[PDB]
RNA sequence: AGGACCGAACCGACUAAUGUUGAAAAAUUAGCGGAUGACUUGUGGCUGGGGGUGAAAGGCCAAUCAAACCGGGAGAUAGCU
RNA sequence: GCUCGCCGGAAGACCAAGGGUUCCUGUCCAACGUUAAUCGGGGCAGGGUGAGUCGACCCCUAAGGCGAGGCCGAAAGGCGUAGUCGAUGGGAAACAGGUUAAUAUUCCUGUACUUGGUGUUACUGCGAAGGGGGGACGGAGAAGGCUAUGUUGGCCGGGCGACGGUUGUCCCGGUUUAAGCGUGUAGGCUGGUUUUCCAGGCAAAUCCGGAAAAUCAAGGCUGAGGCGUGAUGACGAGGCACUACGGUGCUGAAGCAACAAAUGCCCUGCUUCCAGGAAAAGCCUCUAAGCAUCAGGUAACAUCAAAUCGUACCCCAAACCGACACAGGUGGUCAGGUAGAGAAUACCAAGGCGCUUGAGAGAACUCGGGUGAAGGAACUAGGCAAAAUGGUGCCGUAACUUCGGGAGAAGGCACGCUGAUAUGUAGGUGAGGUCCCUCGCGGAUGGAGCUGAAAUCAGUCGAAGAUACCAGCUGGCUGCAACUGUUUAUUAAAAACACAGCACUGUGCAAACACGAAAGUGGACGUAUACGGUGUGACGCCUGCCCGGUGCCGGAAGGUUAAUU
RNA sequence: AAUUCCUUGUCGGGUAAGUUCCGACCUGCACGAAUGGCGUAAUGAUGGCCAGGCUGUCUCCACCCGAGACUCAGUGAAAUU
């Protein structure tokens, strides 16, 4: 649900939170768990080398099973759980034999549902099989870019992707961005969507709850010197040339992908 | 008012100190310069 | 509940007077702002000079900054005093 | 030596960092001390730092550093695996009293505790560079139960007043005691025991996790304080002999109760919220390869061992950082009385100081302050400076508004002391007695004693009762930026910078992009509800016309065009 | 008008008297719609203007309490030439 705040004090005025009572309320699974440090966005050389970033709360890492391998074995769901290292939320399984592990929670999944993995699986939200076995149509999320290798798409609050069609040994699906990529038909995809689609419409409020996430503030770089930034400076408010980055690039429209290596798996790259 | 200086004797060994200056190339060579100088405090061991 | 309210410790520096071979190479006295937070503080660590860092003044990098300090090319060159 | 003045959340007391004999005693006065100097943190000589329990070393690890092979680079060299270092964090054990000119939880007296080696005896499944448990963790808020500590009464010793009164409801002082061991309370958390079975924990497992039955609800764990013992002891106000009047032996009464009460303890607890809150070892368990009349393990007793280095003194300052015996700067711990909401402010206790040139005079002028006839901003670039307002309770309060505000708007009235209601009220605390009981640190009843607001009525003193210190001036119109924040250390704090919100554009993951001759690293252990760049700047109503020029994104016939041949 | 040269534009309000301030007019030297246009409660050690209270700021200065200046004893500088 979405509530809003009232109007006590300046900086509370237009907050917007969202809420959810289903979500645990105690500590996590403790032999799932792992410590994280901040970098600050300073590399082994000690050089900063993406701005804007410092500070924000102390964070510890959970470790979730995207490969989803567990083949044959049925599961049931215990509790949903908070994860502040990504936007959507995670659930605890406990299997049959006695094994936990953390899935990425979808759309329609609550405590006491029952899930499964493998070609034999039934076709139901929170099931992953091969593509191979997928009727075409169907929405599904955190695919495989390649079989074995673990998911790495549609894996935020509400992305989900649909398989168009299938030829050979090759699925065709279109990607959140729009894009139409061709993948091998063997890779693993799990039925229906991440469920957290409430969390766009969050409003912060004010400048402080952008430092909680570790976010330093942006200087735009038409109030710089000439020295530091291209758009320079001047007796007043000037800028007399083209937009331009740091370094010296076009920025307002020119294109950037030069890999040339694949080239082959994209037909419809967006717009 | 604060003045530059502020005495700690670790961060003056860890800076300064013998082993330090032997750990590089460039340090060995200030040994040698001050070795043939005639220097009679080496470094800022003791 | 709150980058909420009045106000000491603590952190800041808006006005006036004194001082200007000063007690002090930037302070003293009477008022003044914030004070549960984008807050403040002890110990250790990392980023090196056409480079670093910068809520952005050409600011800061050991009382030195529109290119730090030390040694060397070096007795640079000076139609000028 | 007797008076006077100043600090007392320090200008008192104990440390870390840093310094390195400045510490104690004798002796000297050239130089050093902003003056003299018999004096000194000055010159010279001698003396002083005692640990199985305090700290370091030592065992374990964070950020980070180094790094056998290895990968990369003209040389120098860069990055990094297995490993090894690195506190600001985790890990066994002691308290009170006495004593030196100078040290002590280190020496002495009394009474305790921890970890190892060896031997004896009794009973025995032992074994890890492996598995599991534990260690182990955030912000804010709300109470209840306690202690440190303070006040009064009782008790014990002493006192009868330099000037009217003072044998009583009078005056002064004291009334202190640890660790350890035994007891397990206020309160917090969790349902126990037995049997069978199993795709998990890299092999194994009696341990952890999971499944199905049976049988009972009392099982266990954690835990301030109080009480007993320690203690026929120690300490103890004042007396009495030594007493170079610097100081020592001996002796030594009372040693209880009530009330008030922390920011400290129970509490790493409980309730609640979103920004979702270190690691490893010691410690407790499970077995593998092995070894089994051996070797090892548990308990009792005896005996031995616990090395080495630091320990003086200053430490908000004359000893550290500022060239000085310099109105400067510097982290942690302890927290008495009266008034008070208070760690503000005023006066005081314990304790410590009067700041290393003095003596006279009482001109102009400069500096820091007090008061003022009549007028009241006529001053000046400008009410600069100064004057003024100032507390608690009750009554009362406009335009406008995003409905929260504006607001302490503005303005008005009451405040001391004594007596009565009530020889001290409402409230809080709570003994004896009585009764109950799983008889214990228990429940109910019961009310003595102690402590103690506010209000009403009457009377009374002064020019003045929030009397001192302390302690908002208020209202009307308007430009700019929404707001809290940030900035030219040392002439500019703002209308400048950030900001939540909005829009365009790039990027399908070996992502765009950035630091690097390279390897590689950040972005990110993230995946288009994500990440980078650019402009605008809460919110409300809105954002019109122009693609010739420059840039960017597409297209493709024709013309022109490099190396090469 | 943070934008208007001519300029103290013209009219009205406030004052005994207003080159500033507030409200209108439009001849906009040389405003204008995200290098955004026009409004806006609350907030500000921000710029301009007007009132009440209060006063040595002033007409116009007078007296008093302290530290220097002056005299005696000890120590004993500086810029410049």
């Amino acid at each position: 649900a979405v509530v809003k705040c009232k109007p006590t004090s300046p900086g509370r005025r237009h907050v917007v939170k969202v809420v959810n009572p289903e979500l645990h309320k105690g500590k996590p699974f403790a032999p799932l768990l792992e410590k994280n440090s901040k970098s600050g966005g300073r590399n082994n050389n000690g050089r900063i080398t993406t701005r804007h970033i410092g500070g924000g709360h102390k964070q510890a890492y959970r470790i979730v099973d995207f490969k989803r391998n567990k083949d044959g074995i049925p599961a049931v769901v215990e509790r949903l759980e908070y994860d502040p290292n990504r936007s959507a939320n995670i659930a605890l399984v406990l299997y049959k034999d006695g094994e936990r592990r953390y899935i990425l929670a979808p759309k329609g999944l609550k405590a006491g549902d029952q899930i499964q993995s493998g070609v034999d699986a039934a076709i139901k939200p929170g099931n992953t099989l091969p593509m191979r076995n997928i009727p075409v149509g169907s929405t599904v999320h955190n695919v495989e870019m390649k079989p074995g290798k673990g998911g790495q798409l549609a894996r935020s609050a509400g992305t989900y992707v649909q398989i168009v069609a299938r030829d050979g040994a090759y699925v065709t699906l279109r990607l959140r961005s729009g894009e139409m990529r061709k993948v091998e038909a063997d890779c693993r995809a799990t039925l229906g969507e991440v469920g957290n689609a409430e969390h766009m419409l969050r409003v912060l409020g004010k400048a402080g709850a952008a430092r909680w996430r570790g976010v330093r503030p942006t200087v735009r770089g038409t109030a710089m010197n000439p020295v530091d930034h291209p758009h320079g400076g001047g007796e007043g408010r000037n800028f007399g040339k083209h937009p331009v980055t740091p370094w010296g690039v076009q920025t307002k429209g020119k294109k950037t992908r030069s890999n040339k290596r694949t080239d082959k798996f994209i037909v419809r790259r967006r717009s | 008012m604060k003045r530059t200086f502020q005495p700690s004797v670790l961060k003056r060994n860890r800076s300064h100190g013998f082993r330090a200056r032997m750990a590089t190339k460039n340090g060995r060579q200030v040994l040698a310069r001050r070795r043939a100088k005639g220097r009679a405090r080496l470094t800022v061991s003791k």
